[PDB]
Parts: structure tokens; sequence; C-alpha cells
């Protein structure tokens, strides 16, 4: 009970012997006694499926985006910057291109330029060094510094190029009288960085898609009562998104950011001038037999 | 419960069991058949919970003493404890503690009150 | 007797005390703040019920 979360680990099949994939335990919010409710922030699973542990920017497919959530003010806890969905949007598809990137100190030692092109094991520390090959650009911060360099093939515009037009835009495959364009099967993302006041280079880097599912939610999860009383508990299911569209993740060491995870929403559906229902207490209750047990949530108002 | 029933059949009882008898029965029965009574109450949105453990109810040693209660025109009284604590449904948490609902007066051996440093007694009702 | 009079009178203590936490639970949301159960319940109720019953009923008399 030292915190208000459970790890519910779920078991795997005999089928996947190959890889050492660790099982994402559903995490639900517990209370102290474990006794908890419905009708509050149900168990959420952080899905692998789109998890990451290198920074990637992300932008969403145009679509149709009306924002049926109106603003809700801010509740401060402790200062403490958790992990907010803040964009809940029915996206059936996005592009996310990965980058490198070094939050080195202040007074470290800095052996790469800003906007300068370096190849792969670049050391522009004392003991740090590359990835990648790509033209790397350096900002000075209040007490650190950093180096960024998305991997992509740098080109320049010579009197036939119309890529000049499109910049920090992601294009997916065309093949439309390709007489001379060829292995161009994926999307590339075109970006027009200013080398110089005088000379611009374009930059072709590599997208990864990533979709989402359809939601099923469980509008029918309890069995009709014989005392016409209304079920107040309803649960879906949704996936939160960790970034919006058009935004960059920042990976700490070690650490694995991630999409999308999944959640269980708990709603209530409450009739007019018949019963204003308030809330609901549950706990957990068990019945075995035959070997088996039952295992679920009781919620009595 | 009962005490030595052959009291009142045997010699004259104390003038005092109506009294004595009907607080420690009110002690023993009517706080835990009262706090049952306390209900559920909660707040529409669906967000914060409050419950009353019943079995959980005790009293405590009174502060002040009676000679005091009535020289500091004072009430003497003890405080009532019960364990319950309170269920947020935004981070699905309940945070359990034992809490102070308030103070009930106390009987002396003469079978009266000291409220406000004066001597009340409970006159029985047909 | 004592033992029924009492009982009503503490019934009444915990309507009143229900309804102050109806009260603070309605402004328990509204200013956001997490407060211990301590915060939702204070001691007006019962001790002021009390002395009310012990100084306005007309069985409660001086000795």
């Amino acid at each position: 009970k030292r915190r208000n979360r459970f790890i519910i680990p779920f078991q795997g099949s005999q089928e996947r012997k190959k890889e050492l994939m660790s099982l994402s335990g559903i995490s639900i919010e517990i209370p102290i006694n474990g006794i908890f409710r419905k009708n509050s922030i149900f168990a959420y699973f952080d899905d692998p499926r789109y998890r990451r542990k290198s920074s990637g920017i992300t932008k969403y497919g145009t679509i149709e985006m009306h924002s049926i959530v109106k603003k809700e003010d801010l509740i401060e806890y402790r200062g403490v910057k958790e992990f907010r969905p803040k964009y809940q949007m029915k996206v059936d598809r996005f592009f996310f291109i990965p980058e490198e990137v070094h939050i080195l100190a202040g007074s470290s030692s800095i052996m790469v330029r800003n906007n300068s092109i370096i190849g792969v094991d670049t050391w522009i520390t004392l003991n740090t060094r590359s990835r990648i090959g790509g033209v790397v650009r350096v900002e000075r911060k209040k007490k650190k510094i950093e180096l960024t360099i998305f991997s992509g093939d740098i080109h320049f515009p010579g009197e036939t190029d119309k890529i000049s037009r499109h910049s920090g835009i992601l294009i997916p495959p065309s093949r439309k009288n390709s007489k001379d364009s060829k292995n161009l099967k994926k999307w590339i993302y075109v970006q027009r960085i200013t080398p110089t006041k005088k000379k611009y280079f374009v930059l072709v880097r590599p997208v990864v898609p990533y979709e989402i599912t359809d939601g099923i939610n469980l509008a029918t999860l309890f069995p009709q009562d014989l005392l016409q009383e209304r079920d107040n508990v309803q649960l879906r299911v949704v996936n939160y998104i960790l970034y919006g569209n058009g935004k960059v993740t920042r990976g700490i060491s070690d650490t694995s950011i991630q999409l999308v995870r999944t959640c269980l929403v708990l709603n209530w559906n409450q009739d007019k001038k018949g019963s204003s229902i308030e809330e609901a207490r549950g706990s957990f209750v068990e019945v075995r037999t035959n070997g088996m047990i039952q295992d679920f949530l009781k919620v009595n108002l | 419960m009962l005490r030595d029933g052959n009291e009142g059949m045997s010699t004259i009882p104390g003038f005092n069991q109506i009294q004595f008898e009907g607080f420690w029965r009110f002690i023993d029965q009517g706080l835990t058949e009262e706090l049952s009574k306390f209900p559920k109450m909660e707040d529409t949105d669906q967000e914060i919970e409050f419950q009353l453990f019943v079995e959980t109810y005790q009293l405590a040693e009174p502060l002040i003493k009676e000679k005091d209660a009535v020289y500091e025109s004072l009430t003497y009284s003890s405080e009532l404890y019960v364990s319950a604590g309170l269920i947020w449904k935004t981070r699905r948490e309940m945070q359990e503690q034992t809490i102070l609902i308030g103070n009930i007066p106390l009987m002396n051996s003469l079978g009266t009150f000291i409220v406000n440093g004066i001597y009340r007694i409970v006159i029985n009702q047909i | 007797s004592v033992a029924d009079l009492l009982q009503d009178q503490f019934g009444l203590a915990l309507v009143r005390l229900e309804n102050v936490v109806r009260g603070t639970i309605s402004g328990a949301i509204r200013h956001k703040l997490i407060p211990t159960p301590q915060n939702l319940v204070t001691s007006t109720p019962l001790t002021t019920t009390f002395e009310s019953f012990f100084g306005l009923h007309p069985l409660s008399q001086v000795l």
C-alpha cells in the first residue's frame, strides 16, 4: 500500500519463445485499503506497439479536428509534471521521424560546431559519441547546450528540383510517371534547413508510420436486473496519446518513451427527475468452487 | 447485559439504577445503532466519497476533571473517536485515519451531567 | 429515559454533521484542495447540539 497503483501481470502464451518482450502489466489505480470504486480513473496499460526510446517528432495527417472538450483548470500537485493525455483524438494515422539529441553541459567540451555536417561516431564531447550521420546543430541554453541531428539525406536544388516549396513536411510515396525517381516506396520528410543566409539545404528523412485501431466500449458489461435498477457504471476503452500533432518527444537516458497507452473510462447514465446518482462504493468479492475462483469488482450504490 | 439478577428481589435496589442503567445502555448500544444510520453521502460528480466505519468507535478519557469542570464553568465530557477514511475518485485513493467527531457529556456518581459548570439531570417521560 | 433522549439527540447531531460534511464536500472541490478526513468534519454539530439539549429541553433540569 506504499503507492496508489497495482500492476496485474498478464501471463504470456507458449507461442512466443524467441522474443523476451516484457509483459506490460495492467496498471490500476488502487486505494490504500485496496477498496477502489467505479466511475473513476480505471486501470491503464502501456502498449508496447508504439513505444520507442529514441527521440522522434510525430505529425498527424490532416483530418477533422473538433475539440469536444472545454478547457479544464489546472490543479497543481506539489509541482509534479506528470504525463497528461492532452490529445485524445481519433487519429487514423501519423508519421514519426526519429532524431538524435545530446544535452551536454554548458561548460562541457564541445567538438562540433552548430549547423555542421558530421558523420557517425563523431565525438561531440570527451565521453559522448554519435550514432548516425547528419548536419548537427547546437543551441546554447540557460544551464546547458543541445545538439540535434536527425538522420536525413542532404541535397541542394539545381535548376530542376521541385522540392524547394515543401519545407518541414512529410510526403507519402508517389508513383506518377517517375522516369527518374527510384526506390521511393516510403514516405519522406523534406525540411528546408537554413545552412547560410544565402545557401540553404534540403533534408530528406525517413518516417515511420503509426496507426490506431478501433476502440471497443463495453456498454453492456452487466446483466439485466430484475429489480428495474439502472446500471450507473459504463466501461469504455480508449487510447491516450503522449504528444500532439507535430510534436517532438524528449527521451531520458535508458528511458522508453510511449506514444499510445490504453486507458479505461468509467462513466454514468442517470435519468431525469428519477434518481440523482451521486456515486457508489466498491470492493473485491471472491467465490471459489470446482477448483476455480471468480474475481471481479463488486460495486454497490 | 445483566448484573446480579437478584437485585430488587432480595434487597432494596439503589436509587440510581434508572439513570445509571440508561446511560450505560446508551453508551453500549445507541452509539452503534446511530452510527450505522449515518449514510454513505457523497458528491453528484462521481468524484468523492465519504465513509464512516461503524465497528471502530471508541471514547477518550476526559481532559479536564469534574472538580475543574465545575471550577471553571466547563463541560465534563469525553471525545468520541471513530476510525474512517475519505475516498477520492480522482486517483482512486482512500486515506484512512481516525477522526474526532465531537464531545459527549458524561455522568458522575450522582447520575447527573456537568454542563457549563451546572449539574443537570434528565427526567423520565411517559 | 436518559438512554432514548440521548439516542435521539445523537441522531439529530449526526444529521447535522452529515449536512455539514455535504456542504464541505460541495466546497472541497471548487477550492482544489486535498484535505485529510479531519478537515471534512468539525465538532460543531455534536457539541452545540448537546449544549442546546441540556439548555433548552424541558426534560433536562438543574439538580
